[PDB]
């Protein structure tokens, strides 16, 4: 069932409906009688077949749980560096901009099976300090998910050693604060800060136009 | 990383807007007439009006006929359907070669359609008859943003009984097709049991009823197989309809008349657009005389598009005939409706640019002395022997830890590997059939 | 709206003959071949007469003469309601089907049967619908009102009228047209509809069905599935004999009238001798359609025997058949054919390009010029003008080579091309 | 371990036996001699182990008793696991239900495999007690049991399918289970005290599973549902090429997404001389495809007439096949190498031989053939075994020589007795006078 469920992809994209009824002769009007189709449809209705997995797998192409990381260019090398930081014994922070990547990142982190805690504007005030002290103390939580405006401005997280940026709109002072939440007084290990920039996109033009202009301020991205 | 097998160095013909072909452009050196004339064939397929035109490519080995076939197949683009085919492949024992030949003529053509379908999804609340019955089931799908109840056919209800769903399971139901997929138990019942084989999926966001439009392309031969035999279904009558007679048969002309009748009705509604394609037949000299004589009437037919042939012979005997001697292995009536594009050979410097550009695509570094030696082997043994020996020189460079191809590596390739004429010269001297 | 792109046989529409059967020089796409078009008009009035049967005709000639185009003109001038079967000579060779029974299948496919009957129809606008059923029992009781310009009445409905009325959605504004014998409903328009006339009218319906369809239908029940899927073959002849007596009884009773169709076989030269003797018997049957043959080859050896029979056919076939021959064309008729192909392809040509295209059409062939007229408009189209110049015809001549020129190139380059014994010089030196 | 291995002609050859500089040793890994053939075969071995190139055909030719099939056996043995190797015959493609071209395409799809990996969770621990709860009339079972290990001991409540698999398959408190969450099936591995079980480690662990599947299997599976029954019963054939084209774009998309990695396998065809010209031109096209494995051919015949044509083409193959292929040739062996091969066949067959029996067996191996001596070494230990000693004497080799006759000796006996044997025209003298 696993090889069938994983290796059956293609679908017969062209079909004619109501041809299955006519090929056997059982329809609303035919040369056969009235309860031939009824007794045949009932004896068919009782008899089962073990090929229903291949039938349902071949009728509709199943968009299974694996395509969360394969449809995203940023999620291709993200799990590789999370495995590399897992094997080296490091903790990481993730800072995003909008909340629509937070639930997708929660489904990805639940897919790869780590221990995480999310902090954003949808949480309460009571769970915030307990979720802060849970990550600051020695635990098994590797990744701690935050946001830019809510939890990446004034907290004192000294546990993590890695900052991961998915997207950065404003970076003369604003994105510097998010990576400065990690680097604090209570850190004795060096901070490795990564950044996710795509290829031949707008984000590829932002840092390329900012490298020549020494990264003062961006106005209009046009290329 | 990147697999290169006698191809992938050609990104098309590489012609200008005026028509004049460059000397070095797009993995091609020389061959101006076949590339520019091949671009005239490319525009001829881009006309979407011509049909019945047959242009064979005749030449010797290592001259660039199949490379020109990948040049026109790459110059047309993915939107134009390309059907690679060999004349040795048309022999079949299930049906005749006529059905495979005319069927391939229906395989070359394409037709893109646009259609909208309805999408229903939600958590199953009640499975109950209406109030009185003949056994139908109202399925109350609880989505996130809405709650709606719908009445279904007994066949899709039978597939619902097949999926073993219950109260509180997220399903996926398509309106026009009737296929049923289960996503899993909803997240509200995750705390009912501590361990369960059924995975827990969240509730689907959005409405209950959803619509979208697809620009899906599907070939006309795929519509012919869809008009010929039953493919599959989820019921017993459809699966036994498949299992009873799945052996493919010949197709009558009236079936194609109804297929292109409703296809012509779809192009009268403005929904679809008819685009011709390319059937490329390899090794036409291997064809029988029956396929040639059906190609005579088949090129007189209407839907036969621009077909490109490739024959590598001359005044030889046709297969299936005893005394008939004709050029290219093609009968003179089929050769009269054919168009011949003569292929030009290559000099020593052009062999040097073939080995050079093939070496740059192969990402190997060749020194100038080994480049001139591979040029002399290109002008002594063959082109395919030098292109065949590009890789073992880099292998011996890897074993000798060198990054460039040297004289001793290609001479060691001359000692470890022999060409045609050394093999014949060795096999001329025999003690007991050497 | 028969599907019509640009074919080689698209411009020929009808035979183009007068009432005295003398053909015009330019008429209905066919120019030249006066005797072939006149004799083909004799075949046309032979099918239109229908009093005789069991006759075979043959159209022969050299290539680029249009014997297939002449039979296309006969099939186009034949009109509708008459069956025309155009099969290939190598089409009868099959593995699941025998060649003789497939030839008998074509001989049954050529002739059709017209059967007519009368049915009643009630078409009128719906005012309101008032059905009546029960929450537990069933037994629906339908009532609705049908209205037209001069009639407005309430019709009570039965069980099957509410079965078809509830399996197919309909409204008060929606307008139906009901057949009494068929029992199915035609929901035509809603309040398209704008109807006139009487409410209940009776009209006649006519159906055309060939004898092959009745043969596979009366073979077995799954012969209808074999009629669509094509998995038929080797029918018992008791269906053919009792179907022949049943068709003759339908002709004697006046119920069913038949239409004598035409059977056209393309490339009849490479046919088996068993099919030859089978035609030699089957031409003498009662229900035997007019057969037109196009022998395309020359004098050679017939398939199935060792001797070289003349014409590629045995003399038993050619004894009971008539033969029409075609001749070559003049220089002016090639220019006229290229002019009417310019009118069919919607291509505007110049005078000098038509003269040079006529000269290279005389020198090489008709088909090469008939494709150079197509590509010349596109070499002209790359220069962004619709006018075709002589430079486009010269470029299209030097690019697209003739068969005899590359025969000279093959004979000059025989070391390059592979020989009969498989020897080939794939190198340059030594 | 435990691939089924009796004494074969190709059993002693285990690996190619080459050094890091690809120069072959005289005696290494069962292969003695043929330095250029083993070095070039090592170039093919690192060509498969490189995997950056494809669409290449090679040919191994030579006289009989040279071991070109043994050289390809050494390449397949030095190839190792996880790489598919397809060894088919030249006359195997001729079938009545299957066309020869589509069977050759089936072999070309059988040669290349795909590795796909995923991660699953597993809970393994000792059971303390089981306490299910159902009803005598209603149903709706409610299971509870306790799972214990060295550092964890907890009670797990069960669902409906856990009691379905827990009652379909008999289990006890003493019996120990290992449950996968995604699969839902139970592994009753061991039992406690009167089994194996003695477990360590954590309770719930996640491990990765890797599956290897060739492209031909995906081709017949994506053909239809009963293509799996045709995958086991072998009633497949003549698949539509839309499965091959959309499967090629799907495999290329899986390579672009990084989900599925493929392994370039080797296609070996034995006795390729008697092949049809349609398969020859089909190889001439199919060698230029993108997903084209490395093809090794062993042309075994001589110069003769090709099947399907009338002319005598050289090599038994057309030049279009031999133009795009590389050719390795083998030579005859010396007198010492036959004694070395018979010595390593004595080591493979576990046969103790004397020096004089090895010298006379080497002489009759030089005179007649390699195979006759390679069977006389087998029967000589049994003529020795009838004398109840393991030592092989020269009398056993002489008796095995006078009993088992060579082909040329009975050719002389046939030519001396042509009146006894039946002639070409069926004439035979079955009488004496
Ligand atoms: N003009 C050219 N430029 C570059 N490479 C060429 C050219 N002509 C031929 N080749 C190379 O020669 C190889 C074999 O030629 P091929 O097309 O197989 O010849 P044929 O069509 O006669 O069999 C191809 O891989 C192609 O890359
Ligand atoms: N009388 C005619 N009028 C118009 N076109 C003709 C005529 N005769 C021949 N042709 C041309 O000849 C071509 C086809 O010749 P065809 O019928 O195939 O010859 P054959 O039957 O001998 O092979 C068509 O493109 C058609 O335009
Ligand atoms: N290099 C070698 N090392 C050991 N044994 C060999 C070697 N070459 C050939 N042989 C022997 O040759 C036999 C195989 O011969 P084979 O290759 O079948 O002959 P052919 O080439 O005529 O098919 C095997 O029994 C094997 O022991
Ligand atoms: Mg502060
Ligand atoms: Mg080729
Ligand atoms: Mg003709
Ligand atoms: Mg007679
Ligand atoms: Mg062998």
């Amino acid at each position: 069932r696993k090889i069938i469920d994983t290796f059956a992809v293609l679908t017969p994209s062209a079909v004619s409906l109501d041809m299955r009824k006519l090929a056997l002769g059982l329809n609303d009007d035919s040369s056969v009688g009235e309860n031939t189709r009824l007794k045949v449809m009932q004896n068919c209705f009782e008899v089962s077949n073990p090929l229903h997995q291949l039938q349902t797998k071949l009728t509709i192409a199943f968009p299974d749980k694996s395509l969360l990381q394969y449809d995203c260019g940023k999620l291709q090398k993200l799990a590789i560096l999370l495995q590399q930081l897992k094997d080296n014994g490091h903790r990481a922070l993730i800072f995003t901009q909008m909340t629509k990547v937070l639930d997708v990142l929660e489904q990805f982190l639940n897919y790869h099976g780590y221990l995480y805690m999310r902090l954003d504007g949808a949480t309460k005030i009571e769970d915030r300090q307990i979720l802060t002290e849970r990550f600051n103390t020695d635990s098994r939580i590797t990744v701690f998910i935050l946001s830019s405006r809510s939890g990446g401005l004034g907290i004192n997280l000294t546990g993590a050693d890695t900052v991961i940026f998915y997207d950065s709109d404003w970076n003369p002072a604003m994105d510097k604060q998010c990576q400065d939440r990690c680097h604090r007084i209570g850190q004795t290990r060096d901070v490795h800060i990564y950044r996710f920039v795509s290829e031949h996109t707008i984000e590829s033009n932002i840092l390329k136009k900012a490298n020549q202009k020494r990264q003062l301020d961006n106005v209009v991205i046009q290329e | 990383v990147t697999r290169t097998a006698a191809h992938t160095h050609i990104k098309g013909l590489g012609l200008d807007e005026s028509g004049v072909a460059k000397r070095v452009e797009g993995g091609f050196v020389g061959q101006i007439e076949a590339r520019e004339a091949c671009g005239v064939i490319v525009d001829l397929i881009k006309a979407k009006k011509m049909s019945g035109r047959a242009i064979l490519l005749a030449g010797g080995p290592s001259t660039g006929k199949t490379a020109l076939a990948l040049a026109i197949s790459q110059e047309l683009g993915p939107k134009v359907p390309f059907c690679p085919l060999v004349g040795s492949e048309l022999y079949s024992v299930e049906v005749k070669k006529t059905e495979t030949l005319m069927e391939n003529f229906r395989r070359a053509i394409g037709l893109r359609i646009k259609e909208t379908k309805e999408v229903y999804e939600g958590e199953v609340t009640e499975l109950t008859p209406e109030d009185k019955t003949i056994s139908h089931v109202i399925v109350g799908l609880k989505s996130a943003k809405g709650t709606k109840t719908l009445r279904l056919d007994p066949t899709i209800y039978e597939s619902i009984q097949r999926e073993k769903v219950s109260i509180g399971d997220v399903i996926y139901i398509e309106a026009n097709t009737g296929a049923v997929k289960r996503v899993g138990r909803s997240d509200a019942y995750a705390t009912e049991f501590d361990l369960e084989t059924e995975e827990y999926v969240p509730l689907p966001k959005g409405e209950v009823h959803k619509k979208k439009e697809i620009v899906q392309d599907v070939t006309l031969h795929d519509l012919d197989v869809a008009n010929a035999r039953p493919q599959g279904g989820q019921d017993v009558i459809s699966m036994m309809g498949q299992l009873l007679k799945p052996k493919k048969t010949e197709i009558t002309e009236k079936l194609r008349q109804e297929v292109n009748k409703v296809v012509a009705k779809y192009i009268d509604q403005g929904v679809a657009e008819l685009i011709p394609g390319v059937l490329f037949i390899d090794e036409v000299n291997m064809l029988d005389i029956e396929i040639f004589t059906y190609l005579n009437k088949a090129l007189e037919s209407n839907i036969a598009p621009v077909v490109v042939l490739a024959s590598n012979r001359g005044m030889t005997t046709v297969r299936g005939t005893e005394d008939v001697i004709s050029p290219h292995g093609v009968p003179p009536d089929l050769i009269d409706r054919l168009l011949i594009v003569r292929t030009l050979p290559y000099d020593k410097d052009e062999i040097r640019t073939i080995i050079e550009r093939r070496a740059t695509v192969e990402r190997l570094q060749v020194e100038s002395s080994a480049l001139d030696l591979l040029a002399t082997m290109g002008t002594e043994t063959s082109l395919r022997y030098a292109l065949q020996l590009l890789a073992p020189c880099g292998i011996l460079a890897q074993t000798s830890n060198r990054k460039e191809i040297v004289v001793n590596d290609v001479n060691e390739a001359k000692l470890l590997f022999l060409d045609a004429k050394r093999s014949t010269k060795i096999l001329e001297t025999s003690a007991n059939y050497l | 709206k028969s599907l019509s792109l640009i074919a080689a046989h698209s411009h020929i529409t009808g035979l183009g003959l007068d009432e005295n059967l003398q053909p015009r020089p330019t008429s209905e796409g066919m120019v030249g071949q006066l005797q072939a078009r006149r004799a083909a008009g004799v075949i046309l009035k032979m099918v239109q007469n229908g009093t005789i049967a069991g006759r075979a005709v043959l159209v022969a000639g050299p290539p680029s003469t249009g014997k297939t185009a002449l039979a296309m003109g006969v099939s186009q001038s034949l009109g509708k309601d008459v069956p025309f079967t155009a099969i290939a000579g190598s089409e009868i060779f099959s593995l699941e089907l025998s060649k003789t029974e497939a030839l008998t299948q074509a001989f049954r496919k050529s002739i059709g049967i017209k059967i007519k009957e009368e049915t009643e129809l009630i078409e009128g606008e719906v005012v309101e619908i008032q059905i009546d059923r029960s929450i537990t029992g069933g037994h629906k009781q339908g009532k609705l009102t049908i209205k037209t310009t001069d009639m407005e009445t309430i019709y009570e409905l039965g069980n099957k009228m509410i079965d078809g009325l509830t399996k197919e959605k309909v409204l008060a504004g929606d307008v139906i047209s009901i057949d009494k014998a068929s029992g199915k409903i035609t929901k035509l328009g809603r309040s398209v509809q704008c109807p006139e006339g009487e409410l209940q009218k009776r009209k006649t319906v006519v159906h055309t069905v060939s004898l092959h369809e009745i043969d596979v239908i009366n073979s077995r029940t799954q012969g209808f599935l074999a009629l669509f899927t094509g998995d038929t073959g080797e029918i018992r002849s008791e269906v053919r004999d009792q179907i022949n007596t049943k068709v003759a009884e339908w002709k004697e009773e006046g119920k069913a009238e038949i239409v004598p169709g035409v059977l056209f076989i393309d490339e009849v030269h490479m046919l088996d001798i068993e099919c030859f003797s089978f035609i030699n018997r089957a031409l003498e049957d009662e229900f035997a359609p007019i057969v037109m043959m196009a022998t395309n080859r020359g004098v050679s050896k017939t398939r199935g025997t060792n001797y070289k029979s003349p014409h590629g056919l045995p003399l038993d076939l050619l004894d009971r058949s008539i033969i029409i021959t075609t001749k070559s064309y003049n220089e002016q008729e090639i220019k006229t054919i290229l002019s009417i192909r310019a009118q069919e392809e919607e291509v505007e040509l110049s005078s000098d390009a038509l003269d040079l295209l006529t000269k290279t059409g005389v020198e090489t062939s008709l088909r090469y010029s008939s494709n150079l007229i197509s590509v010349a408009q596109q070499i002209a189209m790359k220069r962004k003008n619709n006018t075709v110049e002589v430079e486009d015809v010269k470029r299209a001549y030097l690019l697209f080579l003739d068969s005899a020129r590359s025969v000279k190139y093959v004979q000059e380059n025989e070391s390059q091309y592979i020989d009969d014994q498989g020897n080939v010089q794939i190198s340059i030196a030594k």
